[PDB]
């Protein structure tokens, strides 16, 4: 009914209040940063999902544009607050719309080195192994017989 | 040293076992070493930064 | 639901234009109380407008032809 | 409360009508992971079917070859055959023939139609055909196996006799192509966070994707029903008897929270089992010696406060010791 | 306690001043969780107006870091320590060796 | 045959110990293996009903921070010690023990005043030393029986519920398994080729039955996978 009610409501902790989080929180971009911002990409904008903890889940290759470790790096963000702002930040400071670094044409969406070994060690084929010399049908038959 | 040492008991030599996966319950290939590390928490939790 | 943008930026001239109309349409159908020509799925006015501006129905002239629709027809109304 | 959560779909999407996407919400904290792999793992292997395991070409006995009248290779015309589905009834094995010229390429439709199988899709392209004098036959044997068997343990089947020789095929008896489940997070009011399954599945198109999804169900229920709890619950029957002596007055009187100077005292009137101490009313204990207001009160307190009374009238005792 | 020691950790948690350490030798009399009597063994006893030692282990106490710093006993009823061995494991130690 | 094949059934309870286990599942056709065993040794290790401690009661000492004249183990390690201990509940779903002991040496689990329907795995579990001739204990533990795991904090639902000081709290972790393994081999069928079975060796802390945990895990999966055994859409 008032303000008060509402702020004895969200500070009483109750199941309601959780659904109208995750509709406020639907297609409203937060702004994350780091600490030290060099360049541009050290403030991207980002959709929010909820989790549960303490700590920022945060994208493993985004990192790559921020130079930011998992070594004990403090981010902070931000909430537009206006309509504009929101817009702005879903059309401009969004990730995906960040590919490419302000100095080199090349991505910024490099693969990190976790992604890389696997697909190196996914490619790296040796002479002889299970099912050497045969033939398949197609890429899903592929996949049944390794699974 | 450790070799004979990991002889003595009936670990393998390599100190590398091959691992089962919990989710789909297969076989790690290239067997994972694994053994026993000290570790530390540092002075840097979470609930004096969030 | 919404990824990226460049289907829009295509179609217009750069990115200020855009976001400058798409928010005046988002303020227009928020407080304007006007109803969203494509249909809504369950989201904020911004994913609404950004539908809008990318099918192509939604543009800097057709919102200056509709304000000045709007406003002949309220001078009509007051005669 | 030992009661889980039953999970409650939100979407399936039957996209290409045989690609097939199921959702499910929510699971527990780790049902989703094992529910997936034991999806997989039943309808990539353990899933029964029917599909082309033996050919026979008229013109060529050989794997290795070069036959004219086709512009594909012979290998190219065993990868084409071996991806077509068929269904066949309680017949667990048939043999088929192919019979056929022309100009253009034969394909599924060119089947013989025979009332003991079906094709799923006449129009899949199985051979290219030259358009001129090229006259080609050939004999498919299909049966009824359990799931996907590789070309190697085929070609060993075949050493062990081969009296004609006989060509053979990677045979898929497995009706479902490919098979991913992914598990991610799902919000609840008040858990923290479960798992939302999202299985995507295609199968060969002979059945449905949601078909197969209840034939895995079913197989694993098959499977595990020697060991749900022999029945529902297994316990529609209650039993509360009442026996004639209270199992308290059984234990000693020292398990009464009591103090060791109280116990001493007690100890001293050759007074062990509370069954022996019921039957003893205050007129003895003003009596007996070093028995003062703090040792009558905890006597009185912590032995009638657990529901019993101090002086009663029993004759039941000790049943039977 | 740390399994890949160094050697070093049996002198690091003596030298340090968070141990008790046996000041004189002897039985240990009077365990408990809060304090620890030792009766002085009569070789190293004083010859005149002699006694027991008292070490008074010190509980979950503020410190510098906000950090909880206590003192558990490791010895038992007549268990002898000598001179100079520990008596109470202090924080982040095990039987006289570094625990970090 | 080629198609409807057997059902597996359970032959073998033998245990080895009070606590390792070892049952043989058999037998099973192919592939069924790995995936029965992967799927057992998860709804094992997930939830199982447990009858741990989550609540304790103790007169003299008022908050676990302190220390109590008597006892050689400061009260941290008195809540580990019990939380390590292990009981059966039968009848109730919740119950209060009650500890009384006194004069110098090791108070164990046997020193308890058991009850009926309260049954202690292993007596020799020690719990405290009491250091003291002239020092009693006397303390109140709370075991409740429920499904999986449940950290100290948020258990509590109301500050008013533990307004008394002397009601402590612990994270009732109530899991009997602590360990399951399982292999499959080549079953000995009669006459027939490439059967499946599955001995599956289990490290618990004995409070559970072995048969009766495989057959409530079976019957927690069953009853999880009848939610899409007649999937259509619904909400
Ligand atoms: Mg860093």
């Amino acid at each position: 009914t008032t303000i008060k009610a509402a702020k004895k409501m969200v500070e009483r902790e109750e199941a309601v209040v959780w659904d109208i989080l995750d509709e406020v929180i639907r297609e409203h971009p937060v702004l994350l940063n780091r600490a030290p911002t060099l360049h541009r990409l050290g403030i991207q904008a980002f959709e929010p999902v909820l989790i549960e903890g303490k700590a920022i889940q945060l994208h493993p290759l985004v990192c790559a544009a921020y130079n930011a470790d998992f070594d004990g790096d403090q981010m902070a963000v931000h909430v537009p607050l206006t309509l504009e702002a929101q817009l702005e930040a879903r059309a401009l400071m969004m990730s995906t719309n960040n590919i490419l670094s302000p100095a080199n044409g090349e991505p910024i969406i490099v693969p990190s080195q976790d992604v890389v070994l696997g697909l190196y060690y996914m490619t790296r084929d040796c002479v002889n192994a299970k099912g050497e010399g045969m033939v398949l049908t197609g890429p899903k038959e592929a996949e049944r017989l390794y699974r | 040293e450790i070799k004979e040492l990991l002889k003595l008991g009936d670990l393998p030599t390599s100190g590398q076992i091959r691992l089962y996966d919990g989710r789909t319950g297969e076989q790690f290939e290239r067997p994972v070493t694994v053994g026993y590390m000290y570790m530390l928490k540092l002075n840097h939790l979470v609930d004096d930064k969030m | 639901a919404r990824v990226t943008v460049q289907d829009a930026v295509e179609k217009i001239g750069n990115r200020f234009d855009l976001v400058l109309v798409a928010a005046r349409r988002a303020r227009q159908m928020q407080v304007g109380g006007k109803d969203p020509l494509v249909p809504e799925e369950n989201d904020k006015t911004t994913v609404i407008a950004l539908r809008e501006i990318e099918e192509g129905l939604i543009n800097n002239q057709i919102l200056d032809v509709r304000e000045r629709q709007e406003q002949q027809e309220q001078e009509a109304a007051e005669l | 409360v030992t009661e889980f959560l039953k999970p409650r779909l939100v979407d399936i999407e039957q996209v290409s009508s045989t690609h097939a996407k199921v959702t499910l919400e929510p699971l527990e904290r780790g049902f989703g992971h094992t529910l997936g792999n034991a999806l997989r793992r039943i309808l990539l292997s353990s899933m029964p079917g029917c599909a082309v395991t033996e050919v026979e070409i008229d013109g060529v006995l050989h794997e290795y070859s070069t036959k004219e009248g086709v512009q594909e290779d012979i290998l190219e015309i065993l990868l084409n055959l071996k991806g077509l589905a068929v269904r066949v009834q309680g017949k667990d094995e048939v043999i088929l023939t192919l019979n056929k010229s022309g100009i253009g390429p034969v394909t599924a439709a060119d089947i013989t139609h025979d009332g003991d199988v079906e094709i799923v899709k006449p129009q899949h392209v199985i051979c290219h055909l030259t358009d001129e004098n090229a006259s080609i036959s050939m004999r498919i044997k299909v049966q009824r196996g359990r799931g996907y068997v590789p070309a190697s343990t085929r070609i060993h089947s075949e050493e062990d006799e081969r009296p004609i020789g006989r060509l053979l095929v990677d045979a898929c008896y497995s009706p479902v192509e490919r098979i991913a489940y992914n598990v991610e997070a799902a919000r609840v009011e008040q858990r923290t966070d479960l798992d939302k399954l999202v299985i995507e599945m295609e199968t060969n198109g002979t059945i449905d994707p949601e078909e197969a999804i209840r034939r895995a169900a079913t197989i694993l229920a098959e499977q595990l029903e020697a060991f749900v709890d022999l029945r529902d619950v297994r316990q529609p029957e209650v039993k509360e008897e009442k026996p004639e002596f209270d199992p308290i007055l059984l234990r000693p009187v020292d398990d009464l929270e009591l103090t060791v100077r109280s116990a001493n005292c007690l100890k001293a009137e050759a007074i062990h089992y509370i069954g022996d101490l019921v039957q003893r009313t205050e007129v003895e204990l003003l009596k007996t010696p070093n028995l003062g207001k703090k040792s009558l009160t905890e006597i009185k307190d912590v032995l009638a406060s657990r529901g019993l009374s101090l002086g009663m009238r029993l004759e039941n005792w000790p049943p039977a010791s | 306690k740390p399994l890949v020691g160094t050697g070093m950790e049996r002198a690091v948690a003596v030298d340090s001043g968070v141990t008790a350490v046996a000041k004189r030798g002897g039985v240990v009399q009077y365990v408990d969780a809060s304090r620890i009597v030792i009766k002085v063994n009569e070789d190293e006893m004083y010859p005149g107006e002699a006694g027991i030692d008292i070490y008074n282990l010190t509980k979950y106490t503020r410190s510098n870091q906000n950090t909880c710093i206590n003192q558990m006993p490791c010895v038992s009823l007549g268990e002898p320590v000598e001179r100079g061995d520990v008596l109470a494991d202090g924080p982040s130690t095990d039987l006289g060796e570094l625990a970090l």
